[PDB]
RNA sequence: AUAUACCGCCAUCUUCAGCAAACCCUGAUGAAGGCUACAAAGUAAGCGCAAGUACCCACGUAAAGACGUUAGGUCAAGGUGUAGCC
């Protein structure tokens, strides 16, 4: 549903909880500290890649400006400034889409 | 909640049981309470409880000791009303006898006899699943023959049980709780101390039973 | 011959070779390992080549209440029963023979960022749902004896907390890993520290200390700081409930003088209650997103004192020429910002 | 160190009977014989072939009442008359147990064209004599 | 072929007396250790020793003799894992 329904929906509530989303990503990467730049985006070609972020893996989810309720838990509400996306976990180019949704 | 209110009664109350009226300064001056070991003997931690030296021994500080046995008695006499479970220990031979003879007069328990490794901390597996360890302890000889402290005060500050502990001058009143100064050598004072916890523990019992037949009664 | 067989345990055991060798001294073999396996529960005990139909214990005894008959099965079931069992069996191996999913820690092959689950219950009856536990540590300790050589003992070190301010660490040795797992959880759930916090995410005050040649400086920080800690002091700030801080370990490393160390000094912290009936003053808070507004923060239980502090001039005061660098902004280090993962 | 018919020391996880826990040397001194017959005996013969045919019905007993029984056999041989005693468990129908009883008389009946007879007893679960 | 895959069966120290699941404690909660009886932290399942049984006794002799070492011997008593002739 291009609706932001889905997320009043009771699956997401099921499937994730009160925590938020990116909480349950983890990424697979080098030893110690991972690589500061994320992968550039995990579908290509209609193909998706190994081990994608939780939005992008969640096909029905959409990132939208509208959906405040939705894209509020990735900025803090204790501080206005977003995080970055080697910390939510998320791809590059959906981080950049979420960038000028929010903004 | 009238046995939380009968359990809460005593405490609002300072010295409630009356036991202030069993022990004077003359009668520990005159059971030789006072002594205490040369300065050799002397411990740090029993620095501020020594009035002073003379002709190399140590004095105890009379007010101290008294506050400090006043609160004994009160705290020993409350858990008697609350039927807490107490125990001697008093490793010395000297007095073996009268200890476990006045325990049984009390109807407390005591062990004088040699502690055995790991008797309270693991009492569940040496006796069984559900055993109500004692909730009181209370020492009239700290150190043991070679003089060092008793292992009962390590594994009750371990376990979280409250010691009552007569000090003398080599004795460490750090983990104790009511750590009462005195002569723990002196048979004037052994029978001193336990004159007056018989009493007090048999008052103690006592008023607990009067109170709650009067209960019944209401 | 049939007298030549013999019976399934002695054939499994020689055939599998626990014993020997191989097993004893550690020397093992090459990740090449026979797994058991029980073929008298597959197949029930009716059914063979020829298929005959029994109604003792194949088929039911009674049918429309009519007692059955020995009966031929043809040969088109019998090689439809005999695939169902093949069929069945390829199953039942498939669902032995899978992947072991342990998630994921500080890394493969490591027994850090795992949890236990709660501790065991008590004989007496405690429910101990509100723990969680965790692995910081282990290793294979040997130790050799005069007949049997080198003698391995596992030793793990564990950590226990609700995430409401009371954990407690603890350390078990056995030869085997799932015991000494055992025992340092229950000796864990018997050994508890309790530590205050601020506003139930951080400490009161900065703690720098040293411990056996290890040193550690762990900084108070405000919301939305994130845990910048060593790994271990990650997961036990996860235990214990505080949710951001910093800390810079420094000199040696090895984790269980850190755990002990790091317990010591968030016992030792004082509260801002404790402070004030100490001292007699009152407390006042000062924040960059509030503007210069006093925030009282705790008042002396007791009478207030009549004077103030008089101001320290010029206070002599030991620091770290690590933080003046930090504070003065000349250092240089690549290493120092990262965006790293999500605490 | 000798192994013969005796069960090594575990940590105290294994349930052993009373004949499996005991030894080799406590036949005759803690223990009875399992089979009972007079070949062994002096002066009598066909021992060898009491013993071969007995093995067999061993065999062929724990086959034919396979994960029902418990421990070894008990056999007992009064002049013709062949008695078996066995200890089982309450896993399978009495209709299958029956069945297989009538089944293997039978068959013994015929293979030593003598007269047998068998005996079962059921249990809960195994009787455990010791943790080893 | 592999006893350097094993079971099964045994030599060995053994003309030993220790081995120990399960708990507690000390060492700053390190590898490790836990003995003082006019007693100071050790408690102990179980195995073994021992005891009892066999020969003529209660002694003696047999028997028994754990945990482990020699990658000890034995794929040739027998079977079996792996690799081969088929
Ligand atoms: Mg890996
Ligand atoms: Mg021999
Ligand atoms: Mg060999
Ligand atoms: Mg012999
Ligand atoms: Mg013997
Ligand atoms: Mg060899
Ligand atoms: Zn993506
Ligand atoms: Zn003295």
């Amino acid at each position: 549903d291009e609706p932001w329904k889905y997320l009043e929906s009771e699956e997401y509530q099921e499937r994730y909880g009160s925590r938020p989303v990116w909480a349950d990503y983890r990424r697979n990467h080098k030893g110690g500290v991972p690589p500061q730049r994320t992968r550039k985006t995990c579908i290509r070609r209609n193909k998706v890649v190994g081990n994608p972020c939780p939005i992008c893996r969640d096909h029905k989810l959409h990132v939208d400006f509208r959906n405040v309720k939705l894209l509020e838990q990735f900025v803090c509400a204790h501080t206005g400034i977003i995080f970055y996306a080697p910390y939510t976990g998320v791809c590059v180019k959906q981080h950049k889409r979420l960038t000028q949704a929010i903004q | 909640d009238f046995n939380d209110k009968i359990l809460n009664e005593p405490l609002k109350h300072s010295d409630f049981f009356n036991v202030k009226e069993l022990f004077s300064v003359r009668s520990l001056f005159d059971a030789r309470v006072h002594l205490g070991h040369k300065a050799g003997c002397r411990h740090r931690f029993m620095e501020p409880y020594i009035f002073g030296s003379r002709l190399d021994h140590d004095i105890i500080d009379l007010e101290q000791t008294a506050t400090h046995l006043q609160l004994a008695l009160n705290f020993t006499a409350h858990m008697a009303y609350r039927k807490g479970i107490i125990l001697f220990i008093s490793r010395n031979r000297q007095f073996s006898y009268l200890i476990e003879n006045m325990a049984r007069d009390c109807g407390e328990y005591a062990h004088t006899r040699y502690f055995r490794g790991g008797m309270l901390t693991n009492a569940r597996l040496l006796f069984g699943p559900t055993v109500r360890l004692p909730d009181l302890i209370i020492f009239l000889h700290t150190l043991n023959n070679i003089f060092e402290p008793h292992v009962a005060v390590r594994d009750a500050a371990k376990m979280n049980i409250p010691t009552v502990g007569i000090v003398d001058t080599n004795c460490n009143p750090c983990l104790i709780t009511y750590p009462v100064p005195g002569n723990d050598d002196s048979p004037l004072a052994v029978h001193l101390y336990c004159r007056l916890f018989q009493t007090a523990i048999t008052r103690a019992k006592e008023k607990r039973q009067q109170v709650e037949a009067l209960y019944r009664l209401q | 011959s049939f007298f030549t067989k013999l019976t399934a345990d002695e054939l499994w055991k020689g055939a599998l070779a626990e014993t020997g060798a191989g097993a004893k001294k550690g020397r093992g073999k090459r990740t090449k390992k026979k797994k058991r396996k029980d073929l008298n529960r597959g197949q029930i005990i009716g059914e063979g080549r020829y298929g005959f139909l029994w109604p003792g214990l194949n088929v039911p005894l009674m049918k429309n209440g009519a007692v059955q008959t020995i009966a031929q099965r043809s040969k088109e079931e019998q090689e439809k029963v005999e695939a169902d069992m093949i069929q069945q069996r390829e199953e039942w191996d498939r669902k032995k023979k899978m992947k072991v999913k342990r998630e994921r820690g500080w890394s493969g092959n490591s027994w850090g960022g795992i949890s236990l689950g709660p501790p065991d219950p008590g004989p007496c009856g405690e429910t101990y749902e509100d723990f969680d536990t965790r692995i910081l540590e282990v290793r294979n300790v040997f130790t050799m004896t005069a007949k049997e050589g080198r003698k391995k003992s596992i030793r793990v070190l564990v950590a226990v907390g609700n995430g409401k301010g009371a954990a407690g660490f603890s350390i078990g040795k056995a030869t085997d890993r799932m015991d000494a797992f055992r025992k340092a959880k229950n000796r864990a759930v018997h050994h508890l520290h309790y530590i205050e916090r601020y506003e139930d995410h951080t400490i009161f005050h900065d703690i720098s200390l040293r411990f056996k040649r290890t040193h550690i400086k762990m900084k108070k920080q405000p919301k939305g700081y994130g845990l910048r800690c060593h790994r271990a002091i990650i997961t036990i700030c996860r235990l214990i409930g505080i949710k951001d801080m910093y800390a810079k370990v420094s000199g040696s490393i090895n984790m269980l003088s850190l755990t002990q160390g790091l317990f010591r000094g968030l016992s030792r912290q004082e509260t801002h209650q404790q402070l004030a009936d100490k001292k007699g003053l009152h407390v006042v808070e000062i924040r960059e997103e509030c503007g210069p507004l006093p925030i009282v923060v705790a008042s002396p239980r007791g009478p207030l004192r009549k004077d103030p502090e008089p101001e320290d001039e010029v206070p002599d005061v030991k620091l770290d020429w690590e933080d003046v660098k930090t504070a003065q902004g000349m250092k240089r280090s690549v290493w120092s910002n990262l965006k790293r993962a999500a605490t | 160190k000798n192994r013969a018919a005796r069960v090594r020391v575990s940590k105290g996880d294994k349930p052993v009977t009373y004949e499996e826990a005991h030894a080799p040397h406590y036949i005759a001194h803690r223990k009875g014989w399992l089979s009972l017959h007079t070949g062994n005996l002096d002066g009598e013969d066909h021992a060898a072939e009491r013993t071969v045919e007995d093995v067999f019905l061993r065999k062929f007993m724990w086959g034919t009442f396979p994960g029902c029984l418990a421990d070894q056999l008990v056999l007992k041989r009064r002049g013709n008359q062949l008695e078996i005693c066995a200890v089982v468990l309450r896993q399978l129908s009495p209709h299958k147990y029956y069945f297989l009883v009538g089944y293997s008389e039978t068959l013994l009946s015929y293979f030593y064209k003598c007269p047998v007879r068998l005996h079962l007893q059921t249990v809960p679960s195994k009787v455990v004599y010791k943790y080893l």
